[PDB]
C-alpha cells in the first residue's frame, strides 16, 4: 500500500540500505 | 551484565577481547583480520563468529556499503547456529540481523529473523512488538494485530502495544474504538510511542467522531517536534520549505505547467471523459479511507514519478502533453490523475503524507454549484478550464453536493523551493 493522499500505512516510504 | 561467553570461548578469553578491543578503538581494518584469524583458528567459537560480524557491520557503516553489510547478514546468522551459544549472545545476534535486514528493505528476511527470535524467547514482550513491527511492514495488519493483541493479553498496559493496537485499528476504520489505545500509549511514554503517526491518527479519529479535543493533541504533536504547525500534519518533510495552504501560479514557478493546462484543458477532459465511458476498471475507488460517504474514484497517469503506460494509452494526448514538464512527470512524491467525484459524497479532513509537493487541480467538469474544497481557513470552489493550486499538506476537505458528476484533473509538482538533488535523492512517497 501506498501513501497517495493520506498517511493511511504504517510507513510510507520504502528505504534500501545506504 | 551481558553472558556473551560461553565455557569455550573463556578459554580463549584474551584472544577474543584483544580483537574486540581493535574494533571499539576504530581500527576496523585491523579487527576484522584479527576476529578471521579467530574464525580460522576456532570455527566453533560463538564470539568470534560475532566479532566477525560487527566488524563487518562497522565496516559496512564506514564504506556505506550495502553488499558488506549483506556479508555482515549472514555473519549474524552463523553465529545463531553455533554450538552452545550464550542466549544473551543469541538474542544480540539475530536481533542485530533483523534490524540490518530492515535497513536494506529486506523486510521478509527481516519477518522470518522475528518470528525465529520470538519462537526462542518466547516470554520476551519486546521481541513480540518487534515482531508485530515487522509484520506491519510487509502490510500484513492481520497478523501485527494478533501479536498486539497476544501481547497486551499477557501485558495489559504495554504503551507499545497500546498505540500499535489502535494504530491498526484506526486503519481498519474502528475510529471510536481506536481512541483510548492510542490515548493511552502516548501518554505512557514507553519508548516507541512518542510518534508522528499516533498523533496523527489520534487526532484524526476524535475529529471524525466530534470529540472537540483532537487539535490538544495536534498542538501537543506540534510541541514534540513531529507537525511543523497544527495545520500542517505532514509526517516526511524537508523543514525550511514555503508553507502556505494555498499558492498562486505565480508563486510556483511552473508558469507555463498551469498555462498549458488551462489551454489544452478540453482536450484533458475529452480524455478522461472517454475511459469513464468505455466503463473498464481504470477508475479506482479511492481506498485510503477518506470518505465519510459518497463516490470518489480516480485515474492516474503517473505515481512516484512513474509513467502507467497502460493509462497512458487511454489518455495519450494527455499523457504526451505533459512530457514537457519534469516538475510534475519526475514528482516522485506525487501523482497525476482524474478524479471523478458524484453528488453525495464528503471528504474528511486530512492531510497529505509529505510537505514535498504542491498539487494543482484543473476543473473539467464543474456542476455550476455543489463543490466545494476547503484548505485550512479558507473555501475554494473548482472552474472549468481554470487551476488552483494547494499545499496539501494542510488539513483540506471537500465536499459534492450538486447534481450530476465533477471531474477535475490532479498534477502534483515539487514545492518549487526543492534543489535539483533533492528532487533526485528524496524517498519516493
Ligand atoms: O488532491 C487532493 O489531495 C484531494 C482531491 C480531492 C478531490 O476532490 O478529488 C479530494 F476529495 C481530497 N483530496
Ligand atoms: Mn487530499
Amino acid at each position: 500500500g501506498k501513501c497517495k493522499d493520506g498517511l493511511g500505512e504504517y510507513t510510507c516510504t520504502s528505504l534500501e540500505g545506504f | 551484565k551481558p553472558k556473551l561467553l560461553n565455557k569455550f570461548d573463556k578459554t580463549i578469553k584474551a584472544e577474543l577481547d584483544a580483537a574486540e578491543k581493535l574494533r571499539k578503538r576504530g581500527k576496523i581494518e585491523e579487527a576484522v583480520n584479527a576476529f578471521k584469524e579467530l574464525v580460522r583458528k576456532y570455527p566453533q567459537s560463538p564470539r568470534a563468529r560475532y566479532g566477525k560480524a560487527q566488524c563487518e557491520d562497522d565496516l559496512a557503516e564506514k564504506r556505506r556499503s550495502n553488499e558488506v553489510l549483506r556479508g555482515a547478514i549472514e555473519t549474524y546468522q552463523e553465529v545463531a547456529s553455533l554450538p552452545d551459544v550464550p542466549a544473551d549472545l543469541l538474542k544480540l545476534s539475530l536481533k542485530r540481523r533483523s534490524d540490518r535486514q530492515q535497513f536494506l528493505g529486506h523486510m521478509r528476511g527481516s519477518l522470518l529473523t522475528l518470528q525465529r527470535l520470538v519462537q526462542l524467547f518466547p516470554n520476551d514482550t519486546s521481541l513480540k512488538n518487534d515482531l508485530g513491527v515487522g509484520y506491519l511492514l510487509i502490510g500484513d495488519n492481520d497478523n501485527a494485530k494478533k501479536v498486539y493483541e497476544e501481547v497486551l493479553s499477557v501485558t495489559p498496559n504495554d504503551g507499545f502495544a497500546k498505540v500499535h493496537y489502535g494504530f491498526i485499528l484506526k486503519a481498519q476504520n474502528k475510529i471510536a474504538e481506536s481512541i483510548p489505545y492510542l490515548k493511552e500509549g502516548i501518554e505512557s511514554g514507553d519508548p516507541g510511542t512518542d510518534d508522528g503517526r499516533f498523533y496523527f491518527h489520534l487526532g484524526d479519529a476524535m475529529q471524525r467522531v466530534g470529540n472537540k479535543e483532537a487539535y490538544k493533541w495536534y498542538e501537543l504533536g506540534h510541541k514534540r517536534g513531529h507537525f511543523a504547525s497544527v495545520w500542517q500534519r505532514s509526517l516526511y518533510n524537508v523543514n525550511g520549505l514555503k508553507a502556505q495552504p494555498w499558492w498562486t501560479p505565480k508563486e510556483t514557478g511552473y508558469t507555463e505547467l498551469v498555462k498549458s493546462l488551462e489551454r489544452n484543458w478540453k482536450l484533458i477532459r475529452d480524455e478522461g471523459l472517454a475511459v469513464m465511458d468505455k466503463a473498464k476498471g481504470l477508475f479506482l475507488p479511492e481506498d485510503e479511507n477518506l470518505r465519510e460517504k459518497g463516490d470518489w474514484s480516480q485515474f492516474t497517469l503517473w505515481q512516484q514519478g512513474r509513467r502507467n503506460e497502460n493509462a497512458c494509452k487511454g489518455a495519450p494526448k494527455t499523457c504526451t502533453l505533459l512530457e514537457k514538464f519534469p516538475e510534475t512527470t519526475g514528482c516522485r512524491r506525487g501523482q497525476i490523475k482524474y478524479s471523478i467525484m458524484h453528488p453525495g459524497t464528503h471528504v474528511w479532513p486530512h492531510t497529505g503524507p509529505t510537505n514535498c509537493r504542491l498539487r494543482m487541480h484543473l476543473g473539467l467538469v464543474i456542476p455550476k454549484e455543489g463543490c466545494k474544497i476547503r484548505c485550512a481557513n479558507e473555501t475554494k470552489t473548482w472552474e472549468e478550464g481554470k487551476v488552483l493550486i494547494f499545499d496539501d499538506s494542510f488539513e483540506h476537505e471537500v465536499w459534492q453536493d450538486a447534481s450530476s458528476f465533477r471531474l477535475i484533473f490532479i498534477v502534483d509538482v515539487w514545492h518549487p523551493e526543492l534543489t535539483p538533488q533533492q528532487r533526485r535523492s528524496l524517498p519516493a512517497i
